[PDB]
């Protein structure tokens, strides 16, 4: 058995986690009250991956909810699936960080971190064989970024063996919602690249582009973005819960996607996306899934993959299909797009297949890319960071909470080392 | 009594075992629940042959199998499937994560613990047998479990039993398509296992079977079920001699003697002639000469390697069904007359012949047509070196920059083991090169 402990920090993390739990409960046929009303027998085969069984044949998610503002907690409780969660796991305080990373990491979060770690320890010790943790939050925010980094560091100290995943929403070129996004993003990226095994980069701009262009939604909201992120989250972990012709664990993905320890930032994607009213025209098949997979516009990280090279990608398909077809399609993608893959990793495409598709789709698939183009995002943040650190634009609010210019300087230096690392394998021509 | 112990390590091994045991149960008339209605129908004879199935007092027959895999899912599919009542409940599942396509995890850290229990069950089975012949292990190169745990199991079996024959059936990495980026590392690290402890290792390529299914069986979208069924047919053709009477019976000992000229060249190719669909089953005689010629075609080989780029060291033809020795001799003479098939000068005989009366069976819902005759050709040739060299190149291109090495060395494995394995595989290649050069 391999079970995951889920943690949610910040407003964005809490919203995405609520939608994700809704999606998972629908997939496993769990009612909002916790009872089971499914049809297939495979739903309860691996329910313990994400749930704990209670006395009255109920199932409680293994979620841990964290924030420094009661408003988000009240929003989750006053919702369609508010009653599913264990009330004792609602760990929260007051006087939130207020978009200040120093408050989230050092001043305010340092007190609630003990309670959150106590709940994490209690939940983890009850597992039969823990697999890893997954944390959902936003890097450009306040309490979310700071306390997420703090919890990641503490848990990594506590449980070095287990795999760590993170679903991070990061700033954007155009879509800006807070003024101090570069500071929080820089410090969060420092802590993340230090102390994680996997990190899926999400962007609001890319999700809005997918909504407007692919899904043709006239009025997208945060619900649709959370829906897309939840679909990706379910796709990543589909293989642990259901049987397949070729299984794939999170550890296997980490081994096959991380060539060097510091390169663990990923570009997620999902297929199919049809917009409704065009499903009748489109023919669903593995070539169509792959073509939508490798399209530049389908990525959620707001990076053009054609501005770099793919270090390594992984496709996880769900639904009945032929292995010859998927292997051939991956080969054609590699051969035709010969200039977008590194020449020193032959067959840098991982393939996994599962026989249990989503509830309403005959076939589905998810994509995890690791390419050099992600450097752009970091570079962009670095530029903005410099534009405020040269003059100390908003610095005092941090230094009043127990910080110093040295910490910012080393964070920026670490980001520069990261972007140089990524840039090394972009130019072609090298070796035997 | 003649019997062999079948072992299935990894997902590929377990799936191939599912196909193999389906075919065996259909061949011997054993129901999925283990009861044989033929006993009460006939009241005599021998149908549940002791080669694969052991009989109990209650009339229930249990196979001599040991399924092993670190993933609970693959074996849990079996334990809740149609054949849940066939196998013994002791199914050797590690209730933990998998090797994660890591040789070190499957050999050093996680592959242990369960190894003692697996060897205990194998010891119990071996005590159960009388006149045990050998072991048939099914694994797959490129997988963490199938590499590391296979290494552990083969090593310990060599230490414990030693003299018994050890046949390996493995899926080698293909030249082009594969489902993992670290396949070269595991494949090259498995060279010590496949060369020191295994007495005869057979290798099959997925692309070769895909092409065979596409061209012959007219299956445009094959899947692993068809590949596993073909492998099951191959193993049944190999082991049919130990079960059914025949004019020329080929035991495993004599099978190994005439196919391994030297100790470190025990890596023969395999091929099956009458691979044909129901529609194309008509319009063709499928005589002995046709199948014998079809064996040697490069198109029908089960590994992506051209026999015309090397020399045929030795060959063994195992026929099943309505086959007479005269036609086999005529076909062998015709093949010797052909010049495209080159034989090494130091093997004037070349061919071994075996015949069995039992014709092949057809799985319900399968693709192979019902054929009176069949043959399996198992040939030791030097072309396989090329199939090993391509993979070797990939390993170098991945080892120059030490890519993906930290995962391996973080599980107790040393860096230098990669280079040692590389030098070993380099040797096997040179030897296949040296054994060719004709004498002067
Ligand atoms: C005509 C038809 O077949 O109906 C589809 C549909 O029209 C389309 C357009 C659906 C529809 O999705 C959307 O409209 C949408 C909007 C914003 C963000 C994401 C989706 C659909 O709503 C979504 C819904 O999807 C599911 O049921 C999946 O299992 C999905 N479920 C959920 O997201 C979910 C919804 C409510 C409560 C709990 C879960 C899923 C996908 C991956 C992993 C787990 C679950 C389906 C069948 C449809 C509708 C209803 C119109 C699409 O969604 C998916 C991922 O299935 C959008 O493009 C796909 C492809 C479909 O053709
Ligand atoms: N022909 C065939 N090959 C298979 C099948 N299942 C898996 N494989 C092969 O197995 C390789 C990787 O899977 P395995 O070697 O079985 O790895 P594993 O046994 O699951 O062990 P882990 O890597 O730890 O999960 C792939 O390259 C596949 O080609 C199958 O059903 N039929
Ligand atoms: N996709 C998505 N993003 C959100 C949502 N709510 C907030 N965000 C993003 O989160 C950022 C603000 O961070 P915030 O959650 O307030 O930080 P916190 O106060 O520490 O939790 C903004 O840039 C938003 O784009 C949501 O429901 N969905
Ligand atoms: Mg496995």
């Amino acid at each position: 058995m391999r079970e995951i402990v889920h943690i949610q920090a910040g407003q964005c993390g809490n919203q995405i986690g609520a939608k994700f739990w809704e999606v998972i409960s629908d997939e496993h046929g769990i009612d909002p009250t916790g009872s089971y009303h499914g049809d297939s027998d495979l739903q309860l085969e691996r329910i313990n991956v994400y749930y704990n069984e209670a006395t009255g044949n109920k199932y409680v998610p293994r979620a841990i909810l964290v924030d420094l503002e009661p408003g988000t907690m009240d929003s989750v409780r006053s919702g369609p699936f508010g009653q599913i969660f264990r009330p004792d796991n609602f760990v929260f305080g007051q006087s939130g960080a207020g978009n200040n990373w120093a408050k989230g990491h050092y001043t305010e979060g340092a007190e609630l971190v003990d309670s959150v770690l106590d709940v994490v320890r209690k939940e983890s010790e009850s597992c039969d064989c823990l697999q890893g943790f997954q944390l959902t939050h936003s890097l450009g925010g306040g309490t979310g970024s700071g306390m997420g980094t703090l919890l990641i560091s503490k848990i990594r100290e506590e449980y070095p063996d287990r795999i760590m995943n993170t679903f991070s929403v990061m700033p954007s070129p155009k879509v800006s919602d807070t003024v101090v996004e570069p500071y929080n993003a820089t410090l969060s990226v420092h802590q993340l690249v230090e102390n994680t095994d996997e990190t899926y980069c999400i962007d609001n701009e890319a999700l809005y582009d997918i909504c407007f262009r692919t899904l043709k939604l006239t009025t997208p909201t945060y619900g649709d973005l959370n829906h897309l992120v939840s679909a990706t989250m379910s796709g990543v972990t589909t293989c642990l819960r259901f049987p397949g012709q070729l299984n794939a664990d999170l550890r296997k993905l980490a081994v096959n996607m991380v060539p060097f320890p510091r390169l663990h930032f990923f570009m997620p994607g999902f297929a199919p996306l049809t917009s409704r009213g065009s499903q009748q025209y489109r023919a669903l098949t593995v070539p169509e899934l792959t073509q939508q997979m490798f399209d530049s516009k389908n990525m959620m990280a707001a990076c053009d993959p054609r501005h770099g090279r793919y270090l390594t990608v992984a496709a996880i398909f769900r639904g009945r299909m032929s292995m010859k077809e998927v292997d051939e399609q991956m080969l054609n993608v590699q051969n035709k797009n010969s200039s977008y893959f590194v020449e020193w990793i032959p067959n840098n495409v991982k393939t996994a297949v599962c026989d249990i598709p989503p509830r309403g789709l005959k076939m589905s698939a998810t994509f995890i890319g690791n390419s050099t183009a992600i450097q752009e995002l970091f570079k962009r943040i670095s530029e903005q960071f410099t534009a405020m650190f040269r003059r100390k634009a908003f610095l005092h609010w941090y230094t009043g909470e127990g910080m110093d210019e040295m910490e910012f300087t080393e964070a920026e230096s670490n980001m520069n080392d990261l972007v140089s690392e990524y840039q090394q394998y972009q130019d072609a021509t090298a070796d035997e | 009594m003649r019997e062999c112990i079948s072992i299935h390590v990894g997902q590929a091994g377990v799936q191939i075992g599912n196909a193999c045991w389906e075919l065996y149960c259909l061949e011997h008339g054993i129901q999925p629940d283990g009861q044989m209605p033929s006993d009460k129908t006939i009241g005599g004879g021998d149908d549940s042959f002791n080669t694969f199935f052991s009989e109990t007092g209650a009339g229930k027959h249990v196979p001599r199998a040991v399924f092993v895999d670190l993933e609970p899912t693959v074996i849990d599919e079996v334990r809740t499937g149609t054949y849940r009542q066939l196998f013994h409940p002791e199914q050797l599942i590690t209730g933990k994560e998998d090797a994660a396509n890591n040789y070190a995890r499957g050999h050093y850290t996680i592959g242990k613990e369960i190894i003692d229990l697996v060897l205990d069950r194998i010891r119990k089975l071996a005590d159960q047998c009388t006149g045990l012949q050998g072991f048939l292990v099914f694994h797959s190169f490129g997988g963490g479990t199938g590499s590391g745990f296979t290494s552990l199991l083969m090593e310990r079996l060599s230490v414990d039993y030693g003299k018994k024959s050890k046949l390996e059936f493995s899926i080698y990495p293909a030249p082009q398509v594969s489902t993992a980026v670290v396949e070269p590392y595991n494949s090259i690290l498995t060279t010590h296992t496949t060369l020191e402890h295994s007495d005869c290792a057979f290798m099959v390529d997925n692309e070769a079977i895909y092409d065979i299914c596409r061209r012959n069986l007219d299956i445009e979208r094959p899947t692993y079920t068809n590949l596993n069924r073909l492998i099951s047919q191959i193993v049944s053709s190999i082991t049919a001699s130990l079960r059914f009477d025949g004019a020329l019976n080929v035991d495993l000992t004599e099978f190994q003697t005439n196919l391994v000229p030297y100790p470190r060249i025990h890596f023969p190719l395999a091929t099956y002639a009458p691979v044909i669909s129901a529609e194309k089953a008509y319009h063709e005689q499928l005589s002995v000469a046709e199948i014998t010629n079809a064996c040697f075609e490069p198109a029908n080989q089960m590994v992506k390697c051209d026999p015309r780029h090397g020399k045929y060291m030795a060959c063994c033809l195992l026929y099943r069904g309505d086959v007479v020795p005269k036609d086999v001799n005529a076909a062998i003479a015709t093949i010797k007359t052909k010049r495209s098939i080159q034989f090494v000068d130091w093997c004037p005989t070349g061919f071994k012949v075996g015949i069995n009366y039992q014709p092949p069976t057809v799985v319900p819902g399968g693709d192979l047509a019902k054929v009176q005759r069949a043959v399996c050709m198992l040939s030791n040739t030097t072309a396989i070196a090329e199939a090993w060299a391509r993979l070797d190149h990939k390993f170098d291109l991945m080892y120059a920059k030490r890519a993906f090495v930290h995962w391996y060395v973080g599980e107790g494995m040393e860096e230098g083991e990669f280079s040692e394995a590389r030098e070993d595989m380099a040797a096997l290649e040179k030897d296949y090169e040296e054994v060719g050069v004709d004498s002067v």
